[PDB]
């Protein structure tokens, strides 16, 4: 499993830009892909999504109608065509898998992504940035606009772990089940619209920025994301 | 006005009386047996669709009896229903929507008849091929521009009908409604002398030609092949264009003797009085077909008795 | 209702239908035929031969014949109950039976290998399952009876057997033999054929009989037959 | 080879005949106790409400 | 030789007095003392569609939702019960499978058939496609049955009339059951998973253990080949059925029969037997194009389970009871409630 994107650079406005993934190592057809985007100390957002054998493609109003991704499975190539650059688009696109079945893990793997320079539920996280030395116990608490618990009788919720100089890592989806290679010292719990991450005991490699994400609807939107510094 | 429609307008079919005529009862049979026809789309369309796989020979017997529910549905009730229901219409409207529906149905009848028996007669003398390329995709295909060639040839008659307004229907056949010509007489004659024989060739005379030249030549490659056909193929072969023709002939040969009669008045009561008979025999076509397109396939046939008893003995 | 998560799993489902209704598609174009015979009846050649044209358990032979596929399906090598399992079988287009026509006179540790091999035949035949499939018999070892029935009578064999010493006799009344046990002749067919040194011929037999099946079988499914 | 055969057999059969065995009527007994504890939560015997029951009309 | 046949027969003759005085009473007798159990309903909720050839085997999860089949087009389906959603479609090499297992924790399935080889399959790979994990050779028969008794070590039954216990991270047989004289047909796994009973056609059970690896017992009665085998969810018996078209349950504490069930009407053989979460009611899928219920305690009709359009091949209730599902030949597994 690795993700490598082509693509960017210094552009300017009326300039278009063709960027490009290659997947490879996994079944591309039957995993789709999103594209996320952070801008220079900024929270994350989501762009795009096409699902298996493009049958459904989806846009977010930020970005509806400008932007046109593309997928090509024989290929196995992911393409996203920006026509139009805004002073405000510039910012670090990630493509992430995500496969929809009963127990999965969708968005866990997150590519390298790649620098491009331009020349809906509410989520917000109570705390920003919590200093604690490595060996307490740590809690972060979110709280969305929207309750997420659907009727089906689970909630909605990931959360994403960056690390400097890495792409967010999955920690736990559906606030229920850890993901497949995290410590087990991750656990994540909520009720409705208030949600809390805790952790038994931090660690050096715990040091980056936990982003929340709800996953109700179709406009995902992210918190600004809680950082931890020894 | 065209002389056809100047006599019909003073056509000689009302009385008054305490006593119900014969026609009241003629219609209320016509009723039933559309009612039949229904209950049996109804029941062959629900099993097929959710209790039996789609293959070519369940996706033509779906189509068929889509298009007979149809038929059995647009033509008595739903026109009784706004009979009465006198909406923000005009009568010319609903007598051209039934001429329409009525047209559809029998190309798309005439057509999936057709094309059932050259896929039989594929089946019987190129198996290999067939078995290799025969799917449903191409079924569905073929079925999509049949029923585009139904409409694009009922669409001359869509555009040809001047009728004014249950039991006294009248739904007229007149091309003087739009696109008129030099003449109003021959222009007439002419147009609708062409639309009998269109519609003759595309319902009667070509479905039924290839159905029996598809089953010569089954018969034929059995006979050559060394094969012995048993009673029943000739009994289904028998059934299948005998009900045929006692549904359909009769309808063209009135039609053709009308647009024989537009110089002859001598004959125009005849057809005043036998196109009712006629239609109501063309409609038992969509009771005919069902029975023997059903019923005569055994896994339809089985899976169809043991709903229906299981059905019938749940609810008890 | 559906949240985004039920409809992507919903189309994930309306694609894994559609891909494996087109794999059913495709898998019925190939027929299924079943080989049956006695290890020494010369299926060996016939599957070599038919393969140079083109461990344990049972063995898939693929091979295409004039634009049509077909599927032999060895279970020799199962020395298991073959009531348990042969239902499985019920689908199976043919079954090309092989016998040893000219071991008449050898022993088996039936006593004989004819006496077992009529037995077989008819209990496939017989079969509750194999009641409107179509069997195949072919004679791989013509060429050796007719080496041996010149020094070794066939009364061996055949007692009751009183008619000519000649080849073409004995072979007639091995193939009436044969024939005789079908008890369901109303509803199936037996297309009996000798085998020789040629290939070929035994190939062609082998469409013909399953296009002959393929077309009973399209006409029983229309509701024709 | 039949030696072997039947001396595997009689071991087998010497084998069996010396574990232990208890009544009909106590296993029985211990059958319908069992049945009886767990039928209050046995949905096939006393179906659930709708309320609880997942299966119902998609 | 005649020394140890008559040896042998004084034993068999020593067990059968043993097993007829420890006969103090039947099980209709004490079971005549409560009333009987009401009319059953059980009304089909889902009608899972998408096969194309006749089912053989299924089996449910732990999570009592996801229940996978095999069919002898050779693609193995995992059926979600609440969605009828498609999982995953795992396509066989060999399209002959008749057994298929699906283990604890779900994360990996076990099948097998005609190809005399066991294929594992492991359906939480880091790649994202299922890909066969591990293929256990060596048996000379069918694969008939086959169950997971931990997610390194499983068990599976093979036509050869032996089974053999075969490691996963290994890959080779440790453990060798043989005494079977017919092809064995179905196995059943305890809830201790300490030992299992198993049957063949020789119309007989036997009773093995995992670690010790010998017939702990062995028990009769049947006139044809055990075709089902289930145990009990208390796990101190278990039921079998065969083609005598009647179902036998055992106890493996009395060595011998406590009830029959049969009925004039049915002739047919049986195809699967399974138990409820309590043990009630039991559940018997007939060649008659549906499946009949019986009284554990009574052998009286509870209801039947009608609405397959062929032989009724598979049945299993889920963990929690809630529902059953049924798969037979007409590629069709509906879900009753
Ligand atoms: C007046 C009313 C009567 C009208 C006549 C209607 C008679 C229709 C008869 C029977 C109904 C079922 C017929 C199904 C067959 C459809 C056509 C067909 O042949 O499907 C072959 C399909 O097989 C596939 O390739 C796999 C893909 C699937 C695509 C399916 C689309 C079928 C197009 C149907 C269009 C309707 C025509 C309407 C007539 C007015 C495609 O045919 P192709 O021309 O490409 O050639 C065949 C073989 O001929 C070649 O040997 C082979 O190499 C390969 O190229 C290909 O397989």
């Amino acid at each position: 499993v690795q993700l490598v994107e082509s693509g960017g650079g210094l552009v300017q406005p009326g300039g278009s830009r063709k960027l490009s993934c290659s997947a490879s190592g996994f079944a591309f057809s039957s995993f789709g892909m999103h594209w996320v985007r952070q801008a220079p100390e900024k929270g994350l957002e989501w762009v795009a999504y096409i699902s298996s054998g493009s049958g459904t493609i989806y846009y977010a109003d930020t970005v509806k109608g400008r932007f046109t991704i593309s997928r090509d499975d024989p290929k196995n190539t992911l393409f996203l065509q920006m026509t139009s650059l805004r002073s405000e688009d510039t910012a670090m696109y990630y493509c992430v898998r995500s496969i929809y079945y009963y127990g999965s893990s969708p968005f866990d793997f997150w590519g390298q992504g790649t620098t491009l320079t331009v020349s809906d539920i509410v989520m917000t996280q109570a705390t920003s940035s919590v200093p604690v030395t490595p060996g307490e116990s740590v809690s972060i608490s979110c709280r969305s606009s929207k309750s997420l618990l659907h009727s089906n009788g689970n909630t909605y919720l990931y959360w994403f772990l960056q690390r400097p100089g890495q792409s967010p890592q999955l920690l736990i989806y559906r606030m229920s089940n850890l993901a497949s290679g995290v410590p087990d010292r991750f656990s994540g719990s909520g009720s409705g619209t208030a949600f809390t991450l805790t952790i038994s005991r931090l660690e050096a490699e715990d040091v980056g920025v936990y982003y929340c994400m709800q996953h109700l609807e179709y406009p995902l939107t992210f918190g600004a994301g809680t950082k931890l510094e020894l | 006005l065209c002389p056809i429609l100047e006599q019909m307008s003073r056509l000689q079919s009302h009385s008054n009386t305490s006593i119900r005529y014969i026609d009241h009862a003629a219609v209320l049979l016509h009723g039933l047996a559309s009612l039949l026809g229904l209950v049996e789309n109804g029941v062959i369309l629900f099993v097929v669709g959710c209790r039996m796989r789609q293959t070519v020979v369940t996706t033509w017997v779906l189509h068929l009896a889509l298009s007979d529910l149809l038929a059995s549905a647009s033509l008595p009730f739903f026109t009784y229903f706004l009979a009465v229901g006198h909406s923000w219409e005009l009568g010319t409207t609903f007598c051209k929507l039934h001429s329409s529906i009525f047209f559809l149905n029998m190309f798309a009848s005439g057509f999936l008849l057709s094309a059932i028996s050259l896929d039989r007669c594929l089946q019987v003398v190129r198996p290999v091929w067939a078995q290799n390329h025969r799917t449903v995709a191409a079924a569905h295909k073929v079925c999509l521009v049949l029923w585009a060639l139904a409409v694009l040839n009922t669409v001359p008659y869509f555009v040809f009908r001047d009728t004014i307004s249950d039991g006294r229907i009248m739904c007229y056949y007149n091309v003087l409604l739009l696109n008129p010509g030099p003449d109003r007489d021959a222009t007439c004659n002419s147009r609708q002398v062409a639309l009998a024989v269109s519609k003759f060739l595309l319902a009667f005379l070509v479905p039924l030609a290839i159905i029996a030249s598809s089953h010569a030549a089954v018969s034929l490659r059995l006979q050559h092949r060394g094969r012995r056909r048993p009673g029943r193929f000739v009994r289904l072969v028998a059934a299948v264009v005998a009900a045929f023709a006692l549904c359909w002939g009769p309808y063209h040969v009135f039609s053709l003797l009308e647009a024989r009669a537009h110089a002859n008045p001598g004959l125009r009561p005849l057809v005043w009085r036998g196109l009712p008979f006629v239609t109501s025999l063309a409609f038992f076509n969509s009771v005919a077909n069902p029975v023997l397109y059903v019923l005569t396939c055994p896994d339809m046939l089985r899976k169809l008795r043991r709903s229906l008893r299981t059905v019938l003995e749940s609810v008890l | 209702t559906l949240s985004a998560e039920d409809k992507a799993a919903v189309e994930r489902s309306k694609m894994i239908d559609r891909n494996l209704r087109e794999d059913g598609e495709k898998a019925a174009r190939e027929v299924k035929l079943l080989l049956l015979g006695a290890g020494e009846s010369g299926k060996n050649t016939i599957v070599k031969q038919m393969k140079i044209i083109h461990t344990t358990g049972i063995v898939e032979t693929h091979f295409t014949f004039k634009d049509l596929h077909f599927k032999m399906f060895d279970v020799g090598a199962q020395r298991s109950e073959r009531k348990k399992w042969i239902h499985c079988f019920e689908g199976v287009t043919a079954i090309i039976f092989c016998v040893a026509l000219s071991d008449y006179d050898l022993v088996l540790a039936e006593m004989n290998r004819m006496h077992a091999s009529m037995k077989l035949f008819d209990s496939i035949c017989n079969n509750k399952w194999f009641t409107d499939t179509s069997i195949i018999l072919f004679l791989n070892k013509k060429d050796l009876f007719e080496e041996k029935i010149k020094k070794s009578p066939l009364t061996i064999c055949y007692p009751e057997y009183a008619g000519s010493n000649t080849y073409e006799e004995a072979a007639a009344y091995i193939q009436c033999q044969f024939e005789d046990l079908n008890k369901r002749k109303d509803t199936k067919e037996i297309y009996t054929h000798f085998t020789c040194s040629t290939d070929t011929k035994n190939v062609q037999f082998v469409f013909d009989a399953v296009t002959d099946v393929i077309i009973k079988n399209n006409l029983k499914d229309c509701g024709l037959f | 080879a039949s030696i072997a055969q039947a001396r595997k057999l009689v071991e087998q059969l010497k084998m069996e005949a010396n574990i232990d065995r208890i009544k009909v009527s106590k296993a029985a007994a211990d059958l319908m106790a069992y049945c009886e504890a767990h039928a209050k939560e046995d949905p096939l015997l006393t179906p659930v409400p709708a309320s609880e029951n997942p299966f119902r009309e998609k | 030789l005649d020394q140890l046949r008559q040896e042998a027969e004084q034993l068999k003759n020593q067990i059968r007095d043993a097993r007829k005085a420890c006969a103090d009473a039947t099980l209709s007798q004490i079971t005549n003392n409560i009333d009987p159990v009401g009319r059953i309903q059980m009304r089909t909720r889902r009608t899972l569609r998408g096969h194309l050839a006749k089912i053989y085997a299924m089996h449910w999860g732990t999570d009592s939702r996801l229940l996978v089949s095999a069919s002898q087009d050779g693609k193995l389906i995992i059926w979600d019960s609440y969605t009828t959603n498609k999982v995953h479609a795992i396509p066989l090499r060999s399209s002959w499978v008749m057994t298929c297992a699906y283990a604890p924790s779900g994360n990996y399935v076990a099948c097998g058939g005609l190809d005399n080889i066991c294929s594992i399959y492991n359906l939480k790979t880091r790649e994202g496609n299922v890909r066969v994990s591990r293929e256990l050779a060596g048996h000379t028969g069918y694969l008939s049955c086959c169950r997971f008794l931990d997610d390194n070590q499983i068990v599976t039954s093979s036509g050869d009339t032996t089974c053999a216990l075969w490691d996963i991270e290994t890959g080779q047989q440790t453990t060798t059951f043989t005494g079977h004289t017919g092809d064995v047909m179905s196995l059943s796994l305890a809830p201790d998973t300490r030992l299992f009973v198993s049957g063949a056609c020789d119309a007989s059970a036997k009773l093995w253990d995992v670690r010790e690896g010998m017939c702990r017992q062995t028990f009769t009665g049947h006139e044809s080949d055990i075709n089902a085998i289930c145990f009990f969810p208390n796990g101190n018996a278990f039921a079998t059925g065969s083609d005598d078209a009647t179902c036998r349950l055992f106890d493996l504490r009395a060595d011998q029969e406590l009830m029959t069930y049969s009925h004039d009407n049915i002739i047919c053989g049986i195809t699967s037997v399974s138990f409820s979460k309590s043990g009630r009611l039991l559940l018997a899928g007939y060649d008659d194009f549906n499946c009949n219920v019986w009284d554990a305690l009574k052998a009286d009709r509870a209801g039947v389970l009608a609405g397959h359009d062929n032989r009724v091949s598979c049945l299993g209730v889920t963990d929690d009871g809630m529902a059953v599902a049924t798969g037979s030949w007409d590629s069709f597994l509906k879900i009753w409630n």
